[PDB]
């Protein structure tokens, strides 16, 4: 499925 | 109630588009891709860049932990058939003019080789059928390049002398310049077959025809339309710059390559360290063990070099560079016909080409008088690996998927036989340029990336996709 | 009426009001078998959703009919398009009535005779009738004035063991808590500023998420005043709504107002009638996602850092350049004190009615809808950029990796304009025979439905703060959107009974819709309905009540807009995390559109079974009703997904059968009565059986509802229940150990994403108890709703920050994952070793990020929950204590709404109750880091003139 | 002759009734024109809803009046440009203009 | 004021 998520900083 | 009110008025009568409204959204939408996630990824296959320590995007590329259901190019799967090739389809549907044809015919051809070039098999003598075919069979790669190879020459052939009616972002109407850009895939599809041992007589035969009558292109086949605006840049800048922030940093093999030769080119999207001022590179897949072994507060985003974004926001998507056109030559040359000073010359003009293109006219002589000078490369091999390694630093920040198709091709850069963690704990054993294996290696067999998984959405909705197969397996084409 | 043949409950006005909510819909939640009512979230004004007999239609319209007196309402949605980045809810169209003004709902169930309201009623029908007129003692006003306080109900459980850091190590800067464990020493923390940082000593603050909210305050106001005479009547009401929620500064504000005036008047045979409603409403949001939006930004806290110390932007080290933490979030009150997402919506809709009775047995009846709604949106960030980028750490010092780029500057607005207008003309004849009775009812219908909208946005502003279309030196966006869609239809029923205890019904109606093809736009559909009281006529007057029930019968539908022809689309490319879109450069251009339409298309048809069985005993003092029901949707007009290697990405075809089955089962009974104490007790059971029977072969048994790109997502498949979830689980071998890395330690990701559960609750119940002691009311209600599951960002976000308290699982120590084994693959040969390999302290923070040995499916959560859903405790005042006054009632009420939640043992994270994805079928996937929840507890005072 | 005869149909309807206590009035109109311009350019709809009501019990009267009204406008634009009339008054008195 | 434009003859 479509929409995409970022990742966190660390 | 009038019920004869079912067409959609928030889009043109169907007759009113004809094949010049079409047209342009075929270059853009390939760009979209070649130059954005597919390019991404790619530069992280080639070992151009690393994850930054202090972000999270691109582990599992890095590490080689992805897998099928990650999706890896499923936009681009999407972007390239269900966007380009179709309107593709259309426009050879609605425009007679050969000249049209011969330019949707090259761009519909590089899309498939885009494609094989990733996943060998792709939807190709079924593809674009609508509903008479949800689920198209899978060609096998050789048939993919024979049947487009053959798709470019019969759409030459077709030209009469007339002229092209459609907007062109590319070349402008330059007929020329298309014929040039179709020579040269021509030249790197035969080099390929060649290095598969396929019909390899016959692609000998005729790269060298090719490169006799010098019908190539000039200046770069690029896209060179981007502003720094709003859904108007470049792709890989428009998703890695203003969509996440930066994640991408220096790898090891390019900074260690480009310090061992004093090229200045080091300096061209790559950025001195914020701590000490230098260039250093990451070992692919090392961004864990580094913190792990120089601890957290040694090994953060200011202890390594930063991937430049600066130079990117209106930098052109690019397609086939001059400096790779002309060591795809010095390759024929060197090792088709007995011409060592005609591959001399096309290596020199492609260091030449791409040191204008990055801005340091004029400064090539600083590797080709120095430690990358041809005089220096004494075996056919040591010169073979001279254009091959120019060939790879020449294709950063340029078009990662070549690079990463040619580091396949002609297995150079070669990979090191040291680990990573060996070349982290003794640098001197590790030749600058070479390839290391992630540190972290998803890949149960080991080694470097041959193929992209195949997109899930063709997983789902078509049961004739091949079977999942590991990253590991080679594309048709390359065999060792 | 109640010679009815299928399941429908009824409710007054009293019981929809007693709550005080500023919705009629919401306080009952859980009250009613076979309705499953949930709220968006707690943030004000946000939407309601309503599924009656699960879902139906696979996108996306699964709520019901809502009819007023009696003409369709408008329910139409308004939440962001994109809830992973910019989530918000404006609120649903039933929102607007005012419960004050419902004098009876009464909701129709069953989809088997639904030839008077059309297909919209396949989804159910919620029939709200309004208040007329008196006579009555004295002037006929009504104020109900209330004031409530909402606080915040569940917060996730945190580890309050490590403090800021990541890889185990101390750190100054992070959005996290894998730190050390927790010394008491003063340590540093934080940016540098001025040659100067900030020195706490190394200490948990286990309450400085909790205290970084407010109370949330609201004051209604509510008027109404009413007469009658033999001939006439007339209402006239306003309420009056203004929510500042627990959220601090104004980002949780709605402001609800409605004016109503409703009259009838009768002149011998005929009766002329109208209703006419305008309603207000003004919604800011505060904004979640994944970015710079103020949960996210919140949750990314060490366990140690004072959140509450970061609101005074006098001081430097608060100021968005020298934040304490630059990874990808920012100071929750400069996003609250300086973002923008506004809402302002202004809303007309009322009816006319003629009626006519003529030659003894007839009725004639016109009736005319009319329902238009204008909605503005205003959003805007500043540019962060040019603000605060140059010479800070947060900042230029960040580089590429700064939370400012390329935080430019953005502003939007759009209009939107929505129009749907009914008509029906019915003739009704009714007469009585020899003991039998006759009621036939032949009608037309004709239905126009319109929406517009005008959207333009600019970014990169030129002054960073001001929000408008002049502030920006590069080139807007512009986008304008419109869809029309009419319906014609002809119906008639027909209703038989003999001494009232054989009730017969039979239905019918065929419509024309203009969103079927143009040689297929007729559909047809017949229903029968059957009542058996054998009460009547059967001595005892133990069985006061007792009515068998059966029905059979078809609802027709047709597809949303613009299915049918092809189109092209000004030329896009949906890239990941941004577009390129036409015109470059210069040029316009134009795409084939990626969903292929179609001609073939065929109706749909809903056709349902059921039969039930009502009781009551002792004069009402028992009571229980129970439904059992078949509900098949067949040929649903769906955007099926498909290879995009065809050249299309869907296509638009009838799918097959989606199946509801269940038991609706409602009990009651009143186990003491005296003349001033009554206890009652209600427990009401819904099960229903969900299962999508077929999707289309050609293009897969598989379809995606929502997803994340390679991350978890919902399904439709062919032989399983709508709403299938598959995420990624680890590798096991064939013995069932965990197959680990040889080096890391960390879990290995199986080859294809694992099945895990559906969206489906597997039964819901609820148990009310109702007192009664002479002026004296209370009423507690719970909500018990079990199974299924869904996406919690919330455990997602708190897993990779380090702090869930199941983050602290092995004191944080080097930890090999029990049961562990190595796959060893040479070639073709697979072999499993037992895992020697420990998951180093530097690495636990990934192991938890990841999900732990469940890997990406440790993010789907138990939907399970009891719920304390409300408790009203009311005092109506003696009447003779009011009579030197101008009173005539006087009741005071305190009640309490959603204030505590029961959830599993695994579940210490959310209150199910929660989307960042719509309130219908979409909104199933979970929340995206939804804002929390909220306890709410107010009074109210009623005062009759 | 260029000009046509513009046509334009009304319907307007009311309900009306008191009491002693309490008075309602509840009207409708509708009206739609197309001018003598040709074709349909010149047009003109006009819909209006009304209801309004009092009522008396005691010392206290209240009383409402709520009205919605719709229009739909199309103009022959008027001026020195590629208008209608500009350009109809720049023909020779030789030329047929309805040919 | 604002400008208005001669015809052509
Ligand atoms: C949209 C739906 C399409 O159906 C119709 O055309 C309605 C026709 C029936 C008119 C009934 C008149 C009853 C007379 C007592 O409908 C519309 O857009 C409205 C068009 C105009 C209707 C005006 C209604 C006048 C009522 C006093
Ligand atoms: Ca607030
Ligand atoms: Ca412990
Ligand atoms: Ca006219
Ligand atoms: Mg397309
Ligand atoms: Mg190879």
């Amino acid at each position: 499925g479509g929409g995409g998520g970022g990742g966190g900083g660390g | 109630c009038d019920l004869n009110i079912n067409d959609d008025p928030n889009y043109p009568m169907n007759d009113q588009v004809t094949a010049d409204l079409i047209f342009p959204s075929i270059s853009a939408s390939i760009a979209s891709a070649v130059g954005g996630e597919i390019y991404n990824y790619a530069g992280f296959f080639a070992q151009y860049y690393e994850q930054k320590p202090e972000s999270n995007q691109y582990n599992t590329l890095c590490e080689y932990t992805f897998t099928e259901s990650s999706q890896q190019m499923d936009y681009s799967y999407r972007i390239l058939f269900a966007g380009a090739l179709e309107d593709a389809k259309q426009v050879l549907e609605k425009t007679t003019n050969p000249a049209d044809r011969f330019a949707t015919t090259i761009l519909r051809a590089y899309a498939f080789q885009i494609m094989v070039d990733n996943t060998s098999d792709s939807p190709y003598s079924e593809a674009l059928q609508g509903n008479a075919n949800a689920t198209p069979k899978w060609d096998t790669g050789e048939t993919v390049y024979k049947g487009i190879l053959g798709e470019i020459d019969a759409a030459e052939a077709a030209l009469d002398g007339s002229g092209m009616d459609v907007p062109d972002l590319i070349f402008n109407k330059n007929i020329a310049q298309w014929k040039g850009f179709a020579n040269a895939l021509r030249l790197r599809m035969y080099l390929r077959f060649i290095d598969a041992n396929i019909d390899a007589a016959s692609y000998t035969e005729k790269v060298k025809t090719l490169v006799q009558n010098n019908e190539f292109f000039t200046g770069d086949v690029k896209l060179d339309c981007f502003l720094d605006e709003t859904d108007k840049r470049n792709p890989w800048y428009n998703t890695n710059a203003v969509g996440l922030t930066g994640n991408h940093c220096a790898a090891y093999p390019l900074v260690s390559y480009l310090s061992s030769t004093g090229d200045p080119r080091i300096a061209y999207g790559i950025s001195k360290t914020d701590a000490d001022g230098k260039y250093v590179g990451q070992l692919p897949g090392g961004k864990t063990h580094m913190q792990s072994i120089l601890g957290t507060d040694n090994w953060k985003n200011k202890n390594v070099s930063a991937i430049d974004y600066s130079i990117g926001a209106t930098k052109p998507v690019y397609f086939f560079t001059q400096a790779e056109l002309q060591f795809l030559i010095a390759e024929v040359y060197a090792r088709f016909h007995n011409d060592d000073a005609n591959a001399k010359s096309a290596y020199e003009a492609g260091v030449t080409a791409d040191f204008a293109v990055r801005g340091f006219a004029g400064q090539e002589n600083t590797i080709l008088e120095g430690a990358c000078a041809w005089s220096a490369a004494s075996t056919q091999a040591d010169k073979l690996n001279l254009i091959y390694m120019q060939k790879w630093v020449s294709l950063f920040y340029m078009d990662h998927m070549e690079a990463w198709s040619e580091i396949r091709r002609t297995d150079c850069p070669k990979l090191s036989s040291y680990s990573a963690a060996q070349i982290q704990a003794s640098e001197s054993v590790y030749t600058p340029g070479e390839l290391v294996a992630p540190w972290t290696n998803g890949l149960e067999a080991g080694g470097l990336m041959k193929r992209m998984t195949y997109p899930l959405s063709a997983r789902q909705q078509n049961v004739n996709t091949p079977a999942g197969v590991p990253g590991s397996t080679p594309v048709w084409w390359d065999i060792k | 009426e109640k010679a009815l043949g299928y399941a429908a409950t009824s409710v007054g006005g009293e019981k929809i009001a007693e709550s005080r909510t500023s919705d009629v819909m919401s306080s009952l939640a859980g009250k009613i078998a076979g309705v499953q009512i949930s709220s968006t979230s707690s943030d004000p004004g946000a939407s309601n959703s309503v599924i009656i007999r699960g879902v139906s239609s696979l996108s996306g319209t699964n709520q019901p009919l809502y009819v007023v007196d009696g003409v369709p309402l408008n329910n139409s949605t308004v939440y962001s398009t994109d809830g992973l980045n910019s989530g918000y809810d404006f609120g649903n169209g039933a929102n607007a009535i005012n419960p004050d003004d419902v004098a009876n709902m009464t909701i129709l169930k069953g989809a088997a005779a639904t030839a008077l309201y059309g297909s919209r009623a396949a989804n159910g029908v919620v029939m709200i009738t309004t208040k007329s007129g008196r006579k009555e003692k004295g002037v006929g006003i009504e104020y109900n004035g209330g004031v409530q306080w909402s606080t915040v109900l569940r917060l996730p459980e945190f580890q309050n063991e490590f403090g800021m850091g990541w890889n185990g190590n101390h750190t100054e800067l992070e959005n996290g808590s894998w730190g050390p464990r927790f010394d008491g020493s003063m340590q540093l923390w934080g940016n540098v500023y001025n040659n100067s940082q900030k020195l706490k000593p190394y200490v948990a603050m286990p309450d400085n998420i909790k205290d970084f909210f407010d109370a949330g305050f609201r004051y209604s106001n509510s008027l109404s005043f009413n007469g009658a005479t033999d001939k006439s009547d007339y209402y006239v009401s306003f309420s009056q709504i203004s929510d500042d929620g627990m959220i601090p500064t104004d980002a949780d504000s709605y402001d609800k107002y409605t004016f109503s005036a409703r009259g009838s008047h009768k002149a011998g045979a005929l009766t002329f009638s109208s209703s006419l409603n305008y309603a207000y409403q003004k919604n800011n949001f505060a904004t979640t996602g994944q970015g710079l939006s103020m949960l996210n930004s919140l949750y990314q806290t060490p366990r140690d850092i004072s959140i509450i110390g970061l609101e005074d932007q006098n001081d430097p080290f608060n100021t968005p350049g020298y934040y304490y933490t630059p990874y990808g979030v920012m100071n929750p009150y400069y996003i609250l004190n300086n973002y923008l997402n506004e809402y302002e919506s202004e809303r007309f809709y009322g009816k006319f009615q003629l009626d006519y009775e003529f030659l003894k047995y007839f009725k004639f009846t016109y009736r005319m809808g009319l329902d238009t709604t204008t909605g503005q949106s205003d959003k805007g960030k500043p540019n962060l950029y040019a603000l605060y980028y140059e010479g800070t750490p947060n900042g230029e010092g960040q580089g590429s990796s700064s939370p400012f780029s390329g935080e430019t500057g953005q502003y939007s607005e759009q209009i939107t304009r929505r129009r749907e207008i009914n008509q029906d003309i019915m003739v009704n004849f009714n007469m009585p025979v020899n003991d039998f009775n006759i009621n036939a009812l032949v009608g037309f219908n004709g239905n126009e439905r319109k929406v517009s909208y005008q959207y333009s946005e600019v970014n990169d502003l030129t002054i960073p703060t001001w929000f408008n279309l002049k502030n920006s030196g590069k080139t807007p966006i512009v986008e304008q959107h419109m869809e029309l869609r009419r319906l014609m239809g002809v119906f008639g029923q027909f209703e038989g009974s003999w001494k009232n205890m054989l009730y017969l019904t039979v239905t019918a109606r065929n419509d024309w819709s203009s969103t079927l093809p143009k040689e297929n736009r007729s559909f047809f559909y017949p229903g029968i309905t059957g009542s058996f009281i054998f009460s009547e006529l059967l001595l005892q007057d133990v069985i006061t009540f007792g009515k068998i029930r059966a029905s059979w019968g078809k609802t027709g539908n047709d597809a949303d807009v613009y299915m049918v022809n092809p189109v092209y689309a000004q030329s896009s490319n949906r890239i990941p995390f941004g577009s390129l879109t036409f015109p470059l450069g210069g040029v316009n251009a134009y795409s084939a559109g990626n969903v292929l339409g179609s001609n073939t298309l065929s109706p749909e048809m809903t056709t349902e079974s059921e039969v039930g069985l009502n009781m009551a005993f002792f004069k009402n003092r028992l009571s229980f009703d129970v439904s059992y029901y078949n509900r098949n949707t067949d040929k649903q007009i769906f955007s099926l997904a498909m290879d995009p290697a065809s050249g299309y990405t869907a296509q638009n075809m009838n799918l097959g059968k989606i199946r509801n089955r269940g038991i609706e089962l409602l009990i009651s009974g009143t186990p003491i009565r005296t003349k001033d104490f009554s206890w009652e007790l209600t427990w009401n059971f819904t099960k229903n059986w969900s299962k999508v029977i077929s999707l289309p072969e050609e293009l897969g048994g598989i379809t995606t509802i929502y997803g994340l790109n390679g991350g978890t997502s919902m399904y439709a498949i062919t032989g399983m229940p709508v709403g299938v979830f598959k995420a990624q689980v680890a590798e096991r071998d064939p013995q069932g150990r965990i197959v680990v890395n040889s080096s890391t330690g960390l879990p290995v990701e199986a080859s294809e994403f694992g099945i895990c559960g559906d969206m489906n609750n597997k039964y819901q119940m609820g148990v009310s108890t109702n007192l009664k002691y002479k002026g004296i009311s209370l009423g507690i209600d719970f909500d018990i709703r079990q199974g299924g599951v869904m996406y919690s960002r919330t455990k997602d976000i708190n897993y990779f920050t380090g702090n869930a308290i199941q983050t602290a699982y092995n004191d944080r120590n080097p930890l090999i994952v029990p049961n562990s084994v190595n796959k060893i693959v040479n070639g073709e040969n697979v072999t499993y070793v037992e895992n020697t390999t420990p998951i180093t302290s530097s690495n636990i923070y990934k192991y938890w990020g990841d999900g732990g040995s469940d890997m990406g499916s440790c993010f789907l959560v138990d939907k399970s929950y009891v719920k304390l859903r409300s408790v009203v405790l009311g005092w109506d005042l003696p009447k003779r204590w009011l009579a030197k006054t101008p009173f005539q009632a006087v009741k005071v009420s305190a009640y309490g709404n959603n204030l505590f939640v029961w959830t599993p043992s695994s579940n210490t994270f959310i209150d199910p109750e929660m989307t960042s994805f719509g309130n219908d079928l979409e909104g199933n996937y979970g929340e995206y880091t939804a804002n929390p929840s909220s306890r709410r507890f107010g009074f109210n005072l009623m005062v009759k003139f």
